[PDB]
């Protein structure tokens, strides 16, 4: 579902993005939203996120 | 968004119906009219004006049907409940059981959400002549006893175990066990040495009864 | 990220230091590389893979509903193509999928 | 008289050692039962054992 | 004779249903089948 | 990050959508999910089954556990067409769902099954289980074949 | 004493193949220890050929305790069971 | 290479059906006098008639 995933670093921050096409998800009908992927990003144990 | 709340106000509603099924069938007194209950109706009544599903005003209590008592000795009403918090606590567990202690009730059934400790495990047998039982939300989505690998099981009284018993000249320990904890023991509620007649339907043979024993 | 050292060639490791700024030290020899002003990324592009259609060609020769748009940036367009699909449970109201004559954008409703 | 002898003559005679015959009836077609690759239901990928 | 769990009897309007299943039901089973094999046989008379 | 699980259940590997022979569509699944599987909307939650046994048990009772080893048994049966009664198999289903839990036959499972000492040490463990034997004073009774 | 009687019997009344077996084997045991014989032998010198003549006409005195599973058996005599 | 464990299986189907009988009163009991079926398969037919 994500074009890329990539990892940044700003001036005193560091993070990684994520592009989740929504062309994918219409494609395939999953009925997924962004806030759905952030919470199950949420919902995994072995990053302790 | 529709998936986190009507997903959700969906699986609460088929729950409830479960659950309600599962109360009629120990032979407490629902008519076929509350069973049978619609999403519409649902939402409209037990459900928020924002969509939120509240479950304080889900609660209810169950009396016995006089067919059920005349055919059991002794059979109290039970109060079903719903708990609001996602992961119940000790406390809740505790404010529960005091409850169903306070107001004389024969059993109580704690319909938890998500995962119930086991500090909260060890607290609901507290009460001398009353019984809790827990239920998942998950294990009450689809009524298992309406599958078709699952025959009908029905209790018996202690009449009609003394009956069996007699008939085929034996003793309790002689008969099949069944582990209580079973999905379909926990369906029905059955205690120790308690006789769950089975109608079971072969192919080759038709219908044919067998029995078990709880524990 | 996978920076090679220009001296030693050896791994990059961003440290933060004690003052709170992430720089490309290298535990080897001494060089770093303070990422002020530009920042620096990695990206590893995942495949793209051709899913199958669910949806393609649902809508020809079929009814035209009149329905808003949710989209009105775009288009003010009020004629949709719809489409009735059972999705969900037989006692649960039958599901519809709809999308605008303009700009796409599919959405549904049950 | 046929079939009501036939039914009556049918029944299970009392001290047969019923558990040893379906254990012998269940493993000797072990025997001859020799390996040969199997799907489901038209699709080749289901390799069922 | 179709007894109920109860050891009493049980009346002949809902002997049909799922609770009173005994073990005599395949034997009852088996004689109607007999029967209703005659009754092919009187059909395949009756409609000649 | 990429290997999360964002939408489905854990269990299932991969799913496949198959056509029968009178036209109507069914899913098969390859995983351990199902009361996940047969809880969701838009699948059927009476007429879902399982090749697997001990998944049958523990969702819907021992006598469905029993129902699906008389189906699974009859069904690889009948696939090499060796044409075994089904009583003989109704009777090793009525065995491992005897005690109330699928326990099935094994050295692990014959010592909860049967009590007697003499018949589990001829069959395996013959040190263990006569040691045992002799340490928690159990009294056999001389009823069996063995 | 834990004899069931005559009349309040509830077991078949055919007599199986084991029974046949059972009886077969102590009555040409007996013949082998040289016991009188109902019937007349014509120069038979084998006792389970002469056990079987015996049954063919039903002249076994011997009778078959069937032991229901609870501590209560139930006398048939050979005489009497179908076979 | 079959002739193994199909006779490691059979042995273990044996040793685990070898008590099981049909008393007189048409149920098939344990050797401890455990009732596993009320009636052989449901009707007390013998497969062999
Ligand atoms: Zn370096
Ligand atoms: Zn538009």
């Amino acid at each position: 579902v994500a074009f890329y995933v990539q990892d940044v670093y700003k001036d005193n921050l560091s993070f990684i993005q994520v592009r989740i096409d929504l062309g994918t998800i219409d494609k395939l009908q999953l009925e997924l939203t962004i806030e759905d992927i952030a919470v199950a990003i949420t919902r995994a144990s072995k990053l302790k996120i | 968004m529709d998936q986190e709340n009507e997903r959700n106000i969906s699986r609460l509603w088929r729950a409830f119906r479960t659950v309600k099924e599962m109360v009629k069938d120990r032979g407490y007194f629902i008519t076929q009219e509350e069973v049978e209950l619609p999403l519409e109706d649902f939402k409209a009544k037990y459900c928020d004006s924002m969509g939120r599903p509240q479950r304080k005003m889900m609660s209810f209590q169950a009396n016995p049907t006089e067919e059920s008592i005349s055919k059991f000795p002794d059979m109290g009403s039970l109060w079903v409940e719903f708990c609001d918090e996602p992961s119940v606590g000790v406390k809740t567990m505790k404010t529960f059981v005091i409850h169903i202690q306070e107001k004389n009730f024969q059993t109580g059934i704690f319909v938890y959400q998500n995962n119930i400790t086991p500090s909260a495990m060890k607290l609901v047998p507290s009460i001398p002549p009353a019984t809790i039982e827990t239920f998942n939300e998950a294990a009450l989505v689809v009524n298992i006893t309406h599958h078709e690998l699952v025959p009908k099981h029905i209790r018996l009284s202690s009449d009609e175990k003394r009956e069996l018993l007699k008939r085929y000249r034996l003793k309790e320990s002689q008969l099949p066990r069944i582990q209580r904890a079973d999905p379909v023991a926990l369906y029905l509620g059955l205690k120790r040495g308690e006789v769950v007649k089975i109608i079971r339907k072969s192919e080759t043979s038709g219908r044919y009864a067998s029995y078990r024993i709880c524990m | 990220m996978l920076s090679f050292c220009p001296s030693c060639n050896n791994m990059l490791l961003i440290t933060s230091g004690d003052s709170g700024v992430y720089t490309l030290a290298c535990r080897s020899c001494p060089y770093e590389f303070p990422i002020e002003g530009i920042e620096i990324y990695d990206r590893k592009k995942l495949p793209r893979k051709e899913v199958d259609d669910v949806l393609g060609g649902g809508w020809d020769n079929v009814d035209q509903t009149k329905t808003q748009c949710p989209n009105y940036d775009t288009c003010g367009g009020e004629s949709a193509y719809f489409f009735q699909l059972q999705i969900r449970s037989a006692d649960e109201p039958m599901t519809t999928f709809y999308k605008c004559v303009n700009c796409g954008h599919r959405w549904k409703e049950n | 008289e046929i079939a009501l002898f036939k039914y009556r003559k049918a029944r299970l005679e009392p001290g047969t050692a019923i558990g040893a015959i379906g254990a012998q009836s269940i493993g000797e077609p072990g025997t001859q039962m020799t390996l040969k690759t199997f799907h489901f239901a038209g699709v080749a990928s289901m390799n069922v054992t | 004779v179709r007894y109920d769990n109860s050891g009493c009897l049980v009346k002949r309007e809902d002997l049909n249903k799922a609770e009173y299943v005994d073990q005599y039901d395949a034997e009852r089973d088996f004689y109607h089948s007999l029967r209703e094999y005659i009754n092919g046989k009187a059909t395949a008379l009756a409609n000649l | 990050l990429p290997d999360v699980v964002v939408k489905g259940l854990p269990d299932i590997s991969r799913a496949v959508i198959n056509i029968r022979d009178d036209g109507k569509r069914e899913l098969l699944v390859e995983g351990y999910g199902l009361r996940d599987v047969m809880c969701t909307d838009g699948v059927i939650g009476s007429r879902t089954t399982t090749n697997h046994v001990l998944e049958v048990f523990s969702v819907l009772g021992i006598e469905a556990a029993r129902y699906s080893i008389i189906r699974e048994i009859n069904y690889t049966m009948s696939n090499h067409g060796m044409s075994v009664d089904p009583r003989h198999i109704q009777l090793l289903g009525d065995v491992m769902t005897y005690k109330g839990e699928v326990l099935g036959i094994t050295r692990f499972g014959l010592s909860k099954m049967r009590d007697s000492v003499l018949q589990l040490a001829s069959f395996e463990k013959t040190t263990d289980h006569l040691f045992d034997a002799a340490f928690y004073m159990k009294k056999d009774a001389v009823e069996g074949v063995s | 004493e834990k004899a069931i009687p005559k009349d309040q019997r509830a077991t078949t009344p055919y007599m199986t193949k084991y029974e046949r077996a059972r009886i077969l084997g102590t009555r040409a045991l007996q013949i082998s220890m040289n016991a009188p014989v109902f019937v007349d032998l014509e120069g038979e010198t084998d006792p389970l050929r002469i056990a079987m003549k015996e049954l063919a006409e039903k002249k076994i005195p011997l009778v078959i305790r069937r032991y229901l599973p609870d501590g209560s058996f139930e006398d048939w005599s050979v005489e009497e069971l179908i076979v | 290479v079959k002739t193994a464990e199909t006779g490691y299986m059979s042995r273990r189907l044996m040793k685990s059906l070898e008590d099981l009988s049909c008393q007189y009163d048409n149920t098939v009991r344990t050797s401890a006098n455990g009732i596993v079926q009320f009636t052989y398969g449901g009707d007390g037919l013998d497969p062999l008639e």
